[PDB]
């Protein structure tokens, strides 16, 4: 019984005692309102007791006893409590939701050790992060990318089939428009590119870690993004839309004219340039594997199948029309160039020639 | 029409198929390949029928005829030899052998086998798997009909179902006969009302459904709940919770029924409080113990609420009342206000009883969690007017 | 903090000691009761603990009198409805931790008197029991051994202080002289 | 004679012209992305085969 009950026991030094009886009296409160139906009031101290025990400073320097603790287990029941049942049980109580995924974003953040942990529950917060988007804020989505931010062990260690999760949901926000941009002042354009984006963004966060893409994991996303045609835009996949170029002139005559606060050529232009910037990190890496083995060979064959060259040459030479002095932030933007020429120096290089241009 | 459904309708009474033979005599003899044989669905009544416009469509037995009725059994499409038909006294050699028969349909008048159309549908791919099933001459290959029997004590529940729902449907339409009319003197109705058989059936059902005693041992007591949560599944399911409410409303909309039972006539005023109470104690019966049947009550608790009448039969709703409150934690969420006020407006007509205050304790703290909305109220409710 | 009693007589030493002890100096938040302002979110209504914690322990021992001598008829109409509910609140104020060494003296006495302190009765565990009034001796039993393992808990981590200070000033005079002297 | 099994890869010869059954990667542009024609090659000392 002392050898199972000495990893509870921790040590504390003294002149720090009262804030210590802060957290413990936060969580006391947290623990009691576990029992307590919910309701307004109750989310309203709930919010409140998590605000008070961020700003505590204890959470600064010791993680270990919040480990210890178990903190992290009892708001991961809070949000299980919260968030289970449909889709319009989820925007019931659409608040405190965020507090939960901001703590639990920010106890990653903390250490290390710590992301070991909440990685155990990437499954489950995969699955309760489709229906738990709802409004902007923190979602579980966030909380799953923190879990595999830097890490080269914890990513291509344990990833083994959530990526097929990851881009099934992908397709099926690919096929029909969500509802809820459809009922106030949309064109009821299909394939909204608001769904899917924040996925791709979970995609580029596990391909590449540290300054490298992993191999395994480059290769698994491809095959699985490349089985499903419906994942890329229907530009790239129907014979209707061509490329990139169409596409995104496409966008930017919808943003000229007021019809055909989200901007959707805006919206539009940052889905394909996330798809293009997860491209250009899935690509193989330094050009060591190439030198020597196909496999490289074969998967730059193919990235270089999906998108033709030309097209990033004529996308760079479409004018963004700078208003200087500026304007609005949701136009043409010049933070997704950056995105076109990481395609560029991955899958293509350059030799000579096309320097000149 | 009939179909082809995977998933929780094994289980149920809805897929039960009963082989008739020709001969009356040596019935139950052993299944010889090629013989003709009917099939019955017992809770319906109907028989498989080929017809002309409709394929394979279940029909009334009078309707029936024999050439369309009649089917088979054989292990092979291919035509064999012209002459199975013999006459056997003893049980002879079994010809079909249980889970490896893979037997085919074969209807013997037209010759022209029933596999299934499989469709196909871009429409309803999402949804579960259904397939109208008519005739094709080729066929597919993969259709698999091994058999395995396993009716058991549950094939009999089936029997009564079937018989159960006949009678209460034949009183229901009695009822649908009469309300109309206003009553004079003479003949209120030819067909008249079959009020001992209720009874008698009211009854019997109570009866078959009696919780498991506290003296038995613990497995003896755990085998009887599955046993009878089995069984009040299937009953649920197959469709009689509704029909008991639709056999109580009728009668309910009658009030005192002193002179506005005889509207029936005679014959009704003695047995009308008989049959509510026996059909409130039935209906008591089958919701308890189950989760399911439970939380299906969501819809209908201003159902039981708003009746709280005065003389037919008190303590019986209020005996409902406690089972959904204590059994599914789904009613009281949605609880409301006035349904507090009704419940503490029975204690001050109906006088003190300790039932509505456990009713008015199982409103709160029910599981685990407590419901705070429902403390509040009761204790609002709960004047400092000592009265 | 000591894990054996300070012991008398040199070499004959390690008697256990009586559980129940406050001189363990743990981290607990205070109880924060609220007076009965009656109004008609809040805390919990005041009562004077004092009065409580003499009169449960007062009817303890006038219960186990009662029960000692045997009477046809008891208190509450049954043995276990006299027993139980005391037994109960007894429990309750000694898991909240109002009782002082000197309550939990002789209430642990009570419970058995024949081992206890020292350089007829009848105990509570003697007298036959009618059931379900046990399962309260046992919570207080898990109770005291919960005591035991937190007084063990807090003498291991004293130790732990000592020795780690004492052999980061041992490794502290290790590195210092020698090493750096670099005899080479 | 070695029986096929599911997930194994097989070679396909021609029997007219002896020749080797494999993927092109110049192909004719209908859905020109996902467009790669089927074709023989003379010698089987290629990843297509």
């Amino acid at each position: 019984e002392l050898l199972r009950a000495l990893p509870r026991a921790y040590t504390i030094s003294p002149s720090s005692v009262e804030d210590t009886m802060s957290l413990l009296e936060c969580l006391g409160q947290i623990r009691s309102l576990l029992i307590v139906q919910m309701g307004p009031q109750e989310e309203n101290l709930m919010i409140q007791s998590i605000g008070n025990i961020m700003n505590n400073k204890v959470f600064y320097q010791h993680p270990n006893l919040m480990r210890a603790l178990g903190m992290h287990e009892t708001v991961m029941e809070v949000m299980v409590n919260v968030l289970g049942g449909g889709e319009t049980k989820e925007i019931r109580f659409p608040k405190m939701v965020t507090s939960c995924c901001r703590f639990l974003c920010y106890f990653c953040r903390i250490s290390r050790q710590n992301q070991r942990s909440m990685f155990d529950h990437l499954s489950y917060l995969l699955e309760n992060s489709g229906i738990g988007l709802g409004m902007q804020g923190s979602t579980p989505l966030d909380v799953a990318a923190a879990s595999v931010i830097d890490n080269n062990e914890l990513a291509l260690a344990l990833q083994e089939q959530d990526l097929e999760k990851v881009v099934s949901y992908l397709a099926g926000c690919g096929l029909q428009s969500c509802p809820m941009l459809l009922a106030k002042g949309y064109p009821d354009i299909g394939w909204n590119p608001c769904g899917g984006e924040r996925y791709l963004d979970f995609l580029r966060f596990a391909v590449f870690v540290n300054g490298e893409s992993v191999e395994e994991n480059a290769n698994v996303v491809v095959r699985l993004l490349i089985r499903k045609p419906e994942c890329f835009g229907p530009a790239l996949r129907g014979e209707g839309g061509s490329g990139l170029l169409a596409a995104i002139e496409e966008a930017i005559r919808i943003s000229e004219d007021p019809a055909r606060r989200v901007h959707l050529g805006h919206a539009i232009m940052s889905f394909y340039a996330a798809l293009i910037d997860l491209l250009g990190r899935c690509a193989p890496e330094m050009h060591l594997i190439q030198a020597g083995k196909g496999e490289a060979l074969r998967i730059r064959a193919i990235l270089r199948s999906l998108v033709p060259l030309d097209d990033l040459v004529g996308i760079i030479s479409l004018p963004l029309q700078i208003p200087t002095l500026x304007x609005x932030x949701x136009x043409x933007x010049x933070x997704x160039x950056x995105x076109x020429x990481x395609x560029x120096x991955x899958x293509x290089x350059x030799x000579x020639x096309x320097x000149x241009x | 029409l009939v179909y082809y459904e995977g998933g929780a309708v094994c289980t149920h009474a809805r897929s039960l198929w009963r082989l008739e033979p020709l001969r009356i005599s040596w019935s139950g003899s052993h299944l010889r390949w090629g013989q003709p044989l009917r099939i019955r669905h017992v809770t319906t009544g109907r028989y498989l029928a080929l017809t002309e416009d409709q394929g394979l469509v279940v029909v009334d037995a009078c309707k029936a005829h024999t050439k369309a009725t009649s089917f088979c059994f054989r292990v092979s499409k291919e035509k064999l030899d012209t002459a199975p038909k013999r006459d056997v006294e003893g049980m002879g050699p079994p010809e079909i052998k249980y889970g490896e028969s893979l037997c085919f349909v074969q209807h013997v008048a037209s010759g022209l086998w029933l596999t299934y159309a499989a469709p196909d549908p871009k429409a309803l791919r999402l949804g579960v798997l259904k397939k109208k099933a008519i005739l094709h001459q080729e066929g597919h290959m993969d259709d698999a009909l091994f058999l395995t029997r396993c009716q058991q004590e549950e094939s009999q529940a089936a029997r009564m179902i079937h018989s159960t729902a006949g009678l209460y449907n034949q009183f229901i339409k009695g009822l649908d006969s009469f309300s109309g009319k206003p009553r004079g003197s003479g003949p209120p109705a030819g067909p008249a009302l079959p009020i001992e058989a209720v009874i008698l059936s009211l009854q019997d059902l109570i009866g078959y459904f009696e919780p498991p005693s506290e003296e038995l041992q613990h497995e003896e007591k755990q085998s009887k709940l599955r046993s009878l949560r089995n069984r009040q599944s299937l009953f649920q399911e197959e469709g009689m919770l509704s029909l008991v409410l639709n056999c109580i409303d009728r009668l309910n909309v009658y009030t005192t029924a002193a002179h506005f039972a005889e509207y029936a006539g005679e014959e009704a005023a003695e047995s009308w409080k008989e049959i509510v109470n026996l059909l409130y104690e039935l209906l008591a019966s089958l919701i308890r113990g189950n989760r399911a049947n439970c939380a299906l009550f969501s819809t209908n608790l201003d159902w039981v609420v708003s009746k709280l009448d005065r003389l037919e039969a008190s303590s019986g709703i209020l005996e409902v009342l406690y089972c959904v409150l204590i059994e599914s934690p789904e009613v009281l969420n949605i609880i409301q206000e006035n349904h507090i006020k009704s419940i503490i407006s029975l204690l001050d007509k109906h006088g003190r009883n300790h039932k509505v205050l456990d009713v008015l304790c199982s409103l709160c703290v029910c599981n685990g969690v407590a419901v705070r909305s429902n403390q509040d109220l009761i204790t609002e409710n709960l004047l400092p007017g000592r009265e | 903090i000591t894990l054996f009693p300070p012991g008398r007589k040199g070499g004959n030493a390690r008697r256990h000691g009586l559980p129940g002890v406050g001189v363990t100096t743990s981290l607990r938040p205070p109880h924060h009761f609220s007076p009965p302002c009656f109004v008609a979110a809040r805390l919990s209504p005041a009562i004077p603990l004092e009065a409580l914690r003499d009169k449960a322990l007062r009817m303890l021992g006038e219960a186990v009198r009662d029960g000692g001598q045997h009477a046809r008829d008891p208190v509450g109409g049954s043995v276990e409805f006299q027993f139980v509910p005391v037994l109960k609140l007894v429990s309750t104020l000694l898991v909240m931790g109002i009782f002082g060494d000197e309550d939990v003296k002789q209430i642990l006495k009570m419970i058995e008197p024949e081992v206890f302190t020292e350089e007829l009765e009848e105990g509570l565990l003697q007298m036959k029991l009618p059931e379900s009034v046990k399962l309260q001796m046992c919570n207080l039993l898990e109770y005291f051994c919960d005591q035991e393992l937190q007084h063990r808990v807090e003498s291991l981590a004293a130790f732990a202080e000592r020795y780690v200070d004492k052999l980061q000033a041992n490794q502290r005079s290790r590195y210092a002289l020698l090493m750096r002297a670099f005899t080479m | 004679h070695r029986t096929l099994l599911y997930g194994h890869a097989i070679l396909l010869r021609h029997a007219h012209s002896r020749m080797y059954l494999s993927c092109l990667t110049t192909s004719r542009s209908m859905t020109d992305k996902l467009a790669f024609d089927v074709g023989l090659q003379e010698d089987a000392t290629g990843e297509a085969c």
